[PDB]
């Protein structure tokens, strides 16, 4: 099996667009993923509220839906709760809370695209495993 | 080849350092040499920790141990731990880095070129180890300048700049120290508290006033004592108990480094004043606390009366009782309901956690601070994967505070055994046997037999 | 003494460095080919990082007959296309 | 000849039967008490609340166990780290329900046994000894240390020291292998090296100098009545011993001398088992075994298994299920 | 008569580096080859088709993480030699099916016959008596009813332990779970019998060091001992009266001591064998059915030994799947022993 | 349970003051060689 451009084709948005990362793009997605986000959702899930996962059905079914590029690099601006009716930048890391949250100062636009790619790309390689947590260890 | 060899020396080779032990020139040679190699590991390491460091993350995701030190000390460092200023760091490298150099010239100019004795050059740098006058005044002199070492931390606090205080309103930030306490009822009552739950020993100062006054009592202490042991000689009493030797005074100094090394072990492991959790990461008592708060916080958001809920044991699911009736936390953190924390007091009322405090009063700080100390706790792998032993691989992290305290443990444990070998061996050799048994005079052999 | 040369004698006498010189890094260059040419992947069979499974597929290549396990491992080793 | 000259030459006395000393002083009673709280608490004592939670485990043997189930059970984990004598409780009642007997022995056995070293020390100079028997026995006492103290103070609580009984050892080393994966840790590693080594030089000492023992008895009596007590000659050949052992291996991965040989053998386990200690020491702030779980991945990101990923499964059922209704919350972080 | 045989018989004893005797021709290959065998597949050959694991320093295993794993399951107890019917030949074929396992377990077998008829060999040329030979029989015991024994009782030899360091370990934690091992009374003897050896190893190697004759003038005291000497190096009078007053009993004759010191751990590791051999039928120390009855029946009733069990259920229900890949376990989510919340 | 801890108290000074004067009473010479320590 390999890391093939089909794997690396993900939503760029609702309306059924895609775009095509490359490796270079999936594997910096990774090591910012690692920097900025693993400490709370390591392997797809949310250590801090299980209840929410970061499983493309999941993230589908979030308001507005998060299953592609647009949607995650709109979260990772202006995060809100899984029902859209509340913004949570003061407790969910930001570009808008990157004064509270200094990790995300050093993140440009391009980073959270490779972000929102891994995000996209790795169920499509882990299957369960992603989101599934200890169960699928 | 004066005493460098088995056969001049009487000690082999793998105890060569042995053959010092009546060569004062090389063994100051020696002394110094080494304190050089402290003092280049010191300023090599704070370079490297620098050239590593980026500002944006927590210094103890990053595998720091000398900058959080010198961040402590109020330099570098505003409001909420965040760094505004590398220079400090950088100037406290590079100048022990260029002290080492003079050390190492001096150490290794008295090894390998100067007097090997010392005796015949200087009779005030001269000494026997068993000039029980001579001793107490070379002890004399450490105690005075470990007292001015005291007071400068003092001159730090109280008037140049402060220490960083996690204590302080606001989120923590650098603090000049006004009115240090004086009270010897409170600084020395430190000394009598019970070391276990709840108490806590020294390892429980909680506050930058407190430590300062200590710093103040311990240097007029040292100062004073330096100068009686210089002035006096030892008493019989005290010339009675002892082995008099260069070993034996060596083992003395094992027994000691090994105590403060436990101590530092736990100071580190449960102290988050002068270790601030900003720099070092939450300490264990803190993360397990932050955990449970974190899910109070969510579940009372989704509309869970957390005073009322009952947990399927019958305690509290969020809140119970402590065994004198504190209000605290519940689930098996029940253990550190003693955990003290800048984010958790606000909560606090007279009788433990307040449940109008809770339901009203948390603010979004604590609820993000709760929630970056529940996801650095203290858990991770020899190769540094973060987190409980059955973690996947993604986060590259141990806390400096499980750095510091399992190094300390294993160096204080391996000292105590070096002061049982050479006080074991001051004893004999003082009395003459160290060597062995001699044949003709074996002391067994003119005892009566037991049966 | 057993009459062997001691070793210490062998080891620095410059004879003998300068046969091991030589035969040491061939060794090691060998060593080195062996895996960098893939041979090693084809003598003992082991997968390569893109052959541990089909594209597609998550089950493994487990054998499960006695008598026919060298052709199962031949079935799997083909369905890698 | 004052009372009080008289008291220190009787206890420092070569001649007791066995030596009281200094050491002795607080090493008796501190041993009594323990052995005798031990005593009582594992026959009669009623059950305990080891995790805090209203769910007493029952530990002696008039309520349902067996000397291999048995055991003093660990004082409660709402007790934490607290101090918890006897004059603490409101009655002794309470002071069972809530684990007390388990602080009293166990700290009234680490400073016997603290002291029980000192008293090798001190007997050895009393006698002209050499002074380093004391240093082999820390190893062990290290070790007791780690599971009674260490272990808990690193974890906050006496709820998570090492049971006083042989089931509840094998319950600490489960849940220790679920927390910290101890099998990986190159401590424990050394430590088994240590235990292991030990035992195999223990049988190597052994057989050697049994195989070269001189000739001195017939063959109907014990070759054991050839040595005399307190005679000057050596009881066997060590040149014969080294000789067919350096044949076994070779000439020069033999000892000929009987001094370094015995030092070898008490260097090897006591080195080891001190590792060990400091092994339970250390994960004791929670310096785990290497992890090593999805390490191996191939080409398209899939993770291939490892030995360490089976360990894992293993590791992750352990973790699921001890203290089955201790947790509120989704991480065991102590 | 000064035959072939005879003068062969010289050449094989001649005083060499290496002695070599008749039980070298046994000896030398079958060692040789067990360890090469190891590192060969340690260093390049694959678990995937066996186990579904990677295993070798090629595939990025590491030094704990590599083995020479067991074959498949569906291999029962064959030999699979190289020309059996299983590999018929193929070398590749071989490897990847487990035949490196059953050649490194028969090899380091025959190797273990063969380094203690070194031991008897030697032993009679030199004129000691054997019984360095006759302890090295519990290191035998132990393979063979750990390697070859636990697995022939088992359906293949699959289950018996792969050869590698966190492979054992997993050999450890099934042992656990499965059989609950550490219940066993056989078992409980060898860690006496181990445990027991390494302290007489320490006591009596720290004994002798500290009750030496002073010998010489030096503060090393090694130098002061010649192997030739007929005097005792140590006193053993005065360590009996040491350990007589510390611990009430001493040891007073040395060659019971050192008796004693080969008896202990050769006696463990037998004993721990012994339980081992009913592990290959079952034949566990799994339960006290005492305790099963009044737990059954009394809700309140909890000990170390029902706690204990509860942690075998969980290693048994998390690990068997990927433990045991050819049974083909499908366990869902909500079938898997759990506590609240882990 | 005041007079247990009493009681408990002064057994447990009673026992280390022995100990700490019986190390203080010339403990060096209690050896089968060299007296002369001081
Ligand atoms: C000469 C020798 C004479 C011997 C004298 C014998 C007398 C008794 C010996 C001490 C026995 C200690 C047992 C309990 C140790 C312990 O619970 O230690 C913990 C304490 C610290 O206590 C903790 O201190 C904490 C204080 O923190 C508080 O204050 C902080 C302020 O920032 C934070 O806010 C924090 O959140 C808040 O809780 C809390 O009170 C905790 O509840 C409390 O448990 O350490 C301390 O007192 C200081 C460290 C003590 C040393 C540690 C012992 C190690 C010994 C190793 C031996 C190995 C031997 C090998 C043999 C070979
Ligand atoms: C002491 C110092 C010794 C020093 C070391 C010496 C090393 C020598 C090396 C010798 C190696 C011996 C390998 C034996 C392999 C084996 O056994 O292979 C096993 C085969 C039997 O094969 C098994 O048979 C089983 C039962 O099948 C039977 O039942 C099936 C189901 O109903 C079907 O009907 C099937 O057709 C039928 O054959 C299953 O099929 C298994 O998958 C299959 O492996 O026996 C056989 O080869 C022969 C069996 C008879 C001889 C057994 C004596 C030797 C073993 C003693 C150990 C006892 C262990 C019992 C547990 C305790
Ligand atoms: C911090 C570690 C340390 C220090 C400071 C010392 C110091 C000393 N050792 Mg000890 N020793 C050590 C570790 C150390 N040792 C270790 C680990 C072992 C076991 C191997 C020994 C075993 C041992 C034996 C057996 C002996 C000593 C002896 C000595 C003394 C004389 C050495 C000599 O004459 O060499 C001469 C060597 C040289 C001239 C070669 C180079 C030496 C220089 C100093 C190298 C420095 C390089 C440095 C980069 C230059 C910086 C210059 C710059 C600052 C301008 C000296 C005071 C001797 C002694 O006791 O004499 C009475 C002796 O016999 N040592
Ligand atoms: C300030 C601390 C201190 C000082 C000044 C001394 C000084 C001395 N010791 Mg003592 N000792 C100490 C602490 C100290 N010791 C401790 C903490 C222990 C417990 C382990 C000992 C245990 C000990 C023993 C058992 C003996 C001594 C002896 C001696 C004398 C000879 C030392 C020598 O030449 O070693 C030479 C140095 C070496 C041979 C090198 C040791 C190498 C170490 C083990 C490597 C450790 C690994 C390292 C930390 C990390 C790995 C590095 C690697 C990756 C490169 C000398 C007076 C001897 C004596 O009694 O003489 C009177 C002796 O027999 N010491
Ligand atoms: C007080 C001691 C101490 C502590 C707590 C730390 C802690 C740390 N170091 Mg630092 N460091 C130290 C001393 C220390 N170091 C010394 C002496 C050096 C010079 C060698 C360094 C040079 C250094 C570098 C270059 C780096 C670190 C890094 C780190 C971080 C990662 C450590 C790691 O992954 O280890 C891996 C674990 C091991 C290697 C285990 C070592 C096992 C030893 C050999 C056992 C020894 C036992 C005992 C001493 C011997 C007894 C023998 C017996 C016979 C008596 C961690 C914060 C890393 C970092 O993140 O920087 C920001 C990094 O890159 N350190
Ligand atoms: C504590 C360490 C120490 C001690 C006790 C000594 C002691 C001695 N040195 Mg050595 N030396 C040392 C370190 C030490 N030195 C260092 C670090 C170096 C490199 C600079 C040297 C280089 C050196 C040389 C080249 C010579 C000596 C000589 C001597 C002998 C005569 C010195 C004298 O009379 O000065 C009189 C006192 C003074 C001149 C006062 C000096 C005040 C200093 C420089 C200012 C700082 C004081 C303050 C406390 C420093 C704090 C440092 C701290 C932060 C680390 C005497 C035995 C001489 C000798 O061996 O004769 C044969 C000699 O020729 N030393
Ligand atoms: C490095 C520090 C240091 C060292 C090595 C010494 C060493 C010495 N001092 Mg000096 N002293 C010092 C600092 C030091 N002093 C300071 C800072 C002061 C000013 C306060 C003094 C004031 C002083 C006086 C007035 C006297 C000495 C004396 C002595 C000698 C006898 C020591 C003794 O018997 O202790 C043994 C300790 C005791 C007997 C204390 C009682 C025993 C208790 C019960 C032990 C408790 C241990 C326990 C674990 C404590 C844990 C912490 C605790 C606070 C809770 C010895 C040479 C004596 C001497 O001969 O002077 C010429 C003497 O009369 N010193
Ligand atoms: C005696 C003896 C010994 C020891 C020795 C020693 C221990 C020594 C020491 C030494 C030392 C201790 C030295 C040091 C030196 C130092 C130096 C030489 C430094 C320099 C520095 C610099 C040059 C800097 C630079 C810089 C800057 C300024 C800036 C930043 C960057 C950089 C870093 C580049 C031994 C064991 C061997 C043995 C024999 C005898
Ligand atoms: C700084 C600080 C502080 C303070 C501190 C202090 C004030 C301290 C003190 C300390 C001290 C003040 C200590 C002491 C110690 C002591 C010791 C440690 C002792 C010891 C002793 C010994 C060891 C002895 C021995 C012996 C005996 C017993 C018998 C006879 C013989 C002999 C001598 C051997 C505080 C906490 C506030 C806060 C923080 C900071
Ligand atoms: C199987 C087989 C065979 C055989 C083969 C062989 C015989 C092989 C050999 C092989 C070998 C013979 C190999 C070897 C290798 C080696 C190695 C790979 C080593 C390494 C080492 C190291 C790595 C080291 C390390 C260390 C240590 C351990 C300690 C000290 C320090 C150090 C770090 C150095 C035949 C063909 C018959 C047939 C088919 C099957
Ligand atoms: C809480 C701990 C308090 C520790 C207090 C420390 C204060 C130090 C003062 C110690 C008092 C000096 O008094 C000390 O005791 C008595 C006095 O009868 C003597 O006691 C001893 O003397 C000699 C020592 O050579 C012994 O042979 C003899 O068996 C014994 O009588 C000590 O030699 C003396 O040194
Ligand atoms: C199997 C080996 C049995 C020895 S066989 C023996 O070997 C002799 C050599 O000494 C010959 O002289 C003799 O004829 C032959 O029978
Ligand atoms: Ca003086
Ligand atoms: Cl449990
Ligand atoms: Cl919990
Ligand atoms: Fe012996």
């Amino acid at each position: 099996a390999e890391l093939t451009p089909e794997v690396l084709t993900v939503p760029l948005n609702s309306e059924g667009k895609t775009i095509t990362l490359t490796e270079k793009q999936y594997l910096e997605g990774k090591r910012l993923f690692q920097y900025a986000c693993a400490s709370c959702h390591v392997g797809g899930i949310t250590k801090t509220n299980p209840s929410l996962d970061l499983r493309t059905e999941t993230l589908a079914l979030a308001t507005p839906p998060r299953d592609n590029i647009e949607g995650l690099v709109d979260y990772m601006k202006n995060p809100t709760t899984y029902d859209g009716e509340q913004e949570i930048a003061e407790v969910h890391p930001s570009l808008r809370s990157a004064d509270i949250f200094p990790k995300m100062r050093n993140l440009t636009e391009k980073d959270l695209v490779a972000i929102a790619g891994h995000i996209l790309v790795e169920p499509k390689i882990l299957g369960d495993k992603w989101g599934g947590g200890k169960v699928y260890y | 080849a004066t005493n460098r060899d088995q056969e001049s020396s009487g000690f082999a080779w793998w105890a060569g350092n042995a053959r010092l032990i009546n060569l004062s020139g090389k063994l100051l040679g020696a002394h110094v040499a080494h304190a050089g190699l402290i003092v280049f590991w010191a300023g090599a390491m704070t370079l490297f920790e620098l050239a590593h460091f980026i500002p944006e993350k927590p210094m103890y995701e990053q595998g720091l141990i000398l900058i959080p030190h010198i961040a402590t000390l109020g330099w570098g460092v505003g409001p909420g731990g965040e760094v505004v200023d590398t220079f400090p760091f950088f100037v406290v490298g590079v100048v022990h880095l260029i002290s080492s150099a003079v050390l190492g010239f001096g150490g290794v100019y008295h090894a390998i070129r100067g007097p090997e004795t010392l005796e015949e050059y200087s009779s005030f740098f001269g000494y026997d180890w068993k000039d029980k006058n001579k001793m107490t005044t070379i002890l004399g002199f450490h105690l005075i300048v470990l007292g001015i070492g005291a007071l400068l931390l003092v001159a730090k606090a109280m008037f140049f700049g402060g220490l960083y205080d996690t204590w302080a309103p606001g989120g923590g930030d650098v603090r000049v120290i006004t009115n240090p306490t004086l009270d010897p009822r409170v600084i020395f009552g430190y000394l009598l508290k019970s070391p276990f739950g709840g108490e806590g020993w020294i390892v429980s100062v909680n506050n930058l006033e407190d430590v300062v006054g200590g710093h103040i009592w311990i240097g007029l202490i040292c100062i004073a004592g330096g100068i009686w042991h210089i002035l006096t000689t030892p008493f019989g009493w005290a010339r009675r108990a002892f082995i008099w030797s260069g070993e034996a005074y060596l083992s003395y100094s094992l027994g000691a480094l090994s105590m403060m090394g436990f101590i530092a072990t736990c100071f580190v492991w449960f102290n988050n004043t002068v270790y601030p959790s900003e720099f070092y990461g939450p300490t264990g008592p803190e993360a397990s606390q932050a955990q449970a708060m974190t899910f109070l916080i969510r579940d009372q958001k989704l509309g869970a009366n957390v005073g009322s809920a009952q947990g399927p044991t019958g305690l509290g699911k969020y809140l119970m009782r402590s065994p004198t009736g504190e209000i605290i936390f519940g689930g098996e953190t029940m253990r550190f309901w003693d955990f003290r924390g800048p984010w958790l007091e606000p909560l606090r009322g007279p009788n433990g956690l307040d449940l109008n405090k809770i339901k009203n009063d948390i603010q979004p700080w604590q609820e993000r601070r709760a929630a970056e100390y529940m996801t650095h706790a203290p858990l991770g792998s020899l190769n540094s994967v973060g987190g409980v032993a059955t973690e996947i691989n993604s986060v590259n992290f141990v806390s400096p505070r499980s750095w510091l305290a399992t190094s300390h443990f294993v160096l204080a444990f391996f000292f105590l055994v070096g002061h049982l070998w050479h006080a074991g061996r001051a004893r004999a050799a003082a009395a003459g046997f160290e060597k062995g048994i001699d044949r003709e005079s074996e002391p067994v052999l003119s005892m009566p037999s037991l049966d | 003494t057993t009459g062997e040369r001691p070793f210490s004698d062998i080891i620095t006498s410059v004879r003998y460095w300068v046969i091991h010189s030589i035969t040491i890094p061939a060794l090691f260059i060998a060593g080195w080919l062996f895996v960098s040419t893939g041979l090693a992947y084809d003598v003992f069979g082991t997968p390569r990082p893109d052959s541990y499974y089909a594209q597609e597929q998550r089950s493994i290549p487990l054998v499960t007959d006695r008598f026919e396990a060298k052709q199962q491992v031949e079935t799997f080793l083909e369905q890698l296309k | 000849a004052n009372l009080w000259e008289r008291f220190c030459n009787w206890v420092t006395s070569t001649d007791n039967r066995l030596y009281v000393g200094w050491f002795g002083v607080i090493m008796i009673p501190t041993l009594l008490a323990a052995t005798i709280c031990f005593v009582i608490a594992f026959i009669a004592a009623p059950p305990v609340d080891i995790d805090g939670i209203r769910e007493p485990v029952s530990g002696s043997l008039l309520y349902g166990n067996n000397i291999i189930t048995g055991a003093v059970v660990p004082s409660s984990n709402a007790i934490g780290l607290h101090f918890y004598p006897i004059w603490e409780a409101a009655s002794l009642d309470e002071w069972l329900y809530n684990g007390g007997p388990y602080q009293l022995i166990i700290f009234h056995f680490l400073l016997g046994a603290s002291c029980y070293m000192g008293r090798q020390w001190e007997l050895s100079y009393r006698l002209g000894m050499r002074p380093w028997i004391c240093v082999a026995y820390s190893a062990p006492l290290a070790s007791a240390f780690a599971v009674f103290l260490i272990y808990p103070i690193g974890q906050g609580s006496f709820s998570d020291g090492m049971p006083l009984g042989i089931s509840g050892t094998f319950n600490f080393m489960i849940v220790f292998q679920a927390e910290h994966n101890i099998l990986m840790h190159p401590f424990h590693q050394l430590g088994v090296a240590g235990v292991f080594g030990g035992a195999l030089f223990c049988a190597m000492h052994g057989s050697l100098v049994t195989s070269s023992l001189i000739r001195e008895t017939t063959e109907t009596e014990s070759a054991n009545y050839g040595y005399k007590f307190g005679q000057e000659e050596e009881t066997y050949n060590i040149v014969a011993a080294h000789g067919y052992f350096g044949r076994l291996i070779f000439q020069y991965a033999s000892f000929n001398n009987s001094r370094s040989l015995h030092f070898f053998l008490a260097a090897w386990p006591v080195v080891g088992v001190w590792f060990a200690a400091l092994g339970i020491s250390t994960m004791a702030f929670n310096l785990n075994g290497f992890n090593f779980n999805h390490s191996v991945i191939d080409a398209k990101g899939n993770v291939i298994n490892t030995w360490a990923d089976i360990i894992n499964r293993a590791n992750l059922g352990m973790e699921v299920m001890h203290e089955r209704n201790a947790h509120n919350f989704p991480l065991d972080l102590a | 008569e000064r035959g072939w045989f005879d003068i062969l018989d010289d050449w094989l004893k001649r005083d060499r580096f290496v002695f070599v005797g008749w039980s070298g021709i046994l000896l030398f290959p079958c060692a040789y080859l067990a360890l090469g065998g190891w590192l060969t597949g340690t260093t390049f050959v694959t678990s995937w088709y066996t186990h579904g694991l990677a295993s070798s320093y090629l595939e990025g295993c590491n030094f704990l993480t590599v083995a020479v794993s067991t074959p498949a399951n569906s291999m029962g107890h064959s030999l699979l030699l190289l020309w059996g019917p299983e590999a018929q030949g193929d070398f590749t074929r071989w490897c990847q099916l487990g035949g490196l396992w059953t050649f490194i377990a028969l090899h380091g077998a025959f190797g273990l016959i063969g380094f203690m008829l070194r031991q008897f060999e030697i032993a009679r040329l030199v004129g000691v008596r054997p019984y360095n030979a006759i302890a090295f029989s519990a290191p035998i015991a132990v393979f063979v009813s750990v390697f070859l024994i636990y697995p022939l009782g088992q359906s293949s030899w699959f289950f018996a332990p792969s050869f590698g360091v966190a492979a054992i370990f997993r050999f450890l934690l099934f042992f656990q779970g499965f059989h609950n091992w550490t219940l066993n009374p056989f078992h409980m003897m060898g860690v006496a019998g181990v445990l027991g050896g390494a302290l007489l190893c320490a006591i009596h190697g720290a004994t002798v060091e500290n009750t030496l004759f002073q010998d010489g003038e030096g503060a090393s005291t090694f130098r002061a001992f010649n192997p030739t000497q007929a005097e005792e190096t140590y006193s053993m009078v005065t360590a009996n009266r040491f350990w007589s007053q510390i611990f009430g009993i001493a040891f007073s004759n040395k060659r019971w001591l050192h008796f004693f010191m080969l008896f202990v751990p050769v006696t463990g590791l037998w004993m721990s064998a012994i339980g081992v051999v009913g592990l290959a039928l079952n034949l566990r120390s799994y339960d006290f059915i005492s305790q099963e009855i009044r737990a059954a029946e009394d809700p309140e009733f909890e000990t170390f030994y029902t706690k204990n069990l509860l942690l075998n259920e969980g290693i048994r229900a998390w690990m068997a799947p990927q433990d045991q890949p050819h049974e083909n376990f499908v366990f869902p989510e909500e079938v898997l022993p759990r506590g609240n919340a882990l | 349970m005041e007079t247990l801890k009493i009681t408990v108290y002064i057994v447990v000074t009673f026992f280390v003051l022995l100990f700490v004067f019986g190390f203080l009473s010339g403990d060096p010479a209690r050896n089968p060689k060299r007296k002369d320590l001081e």
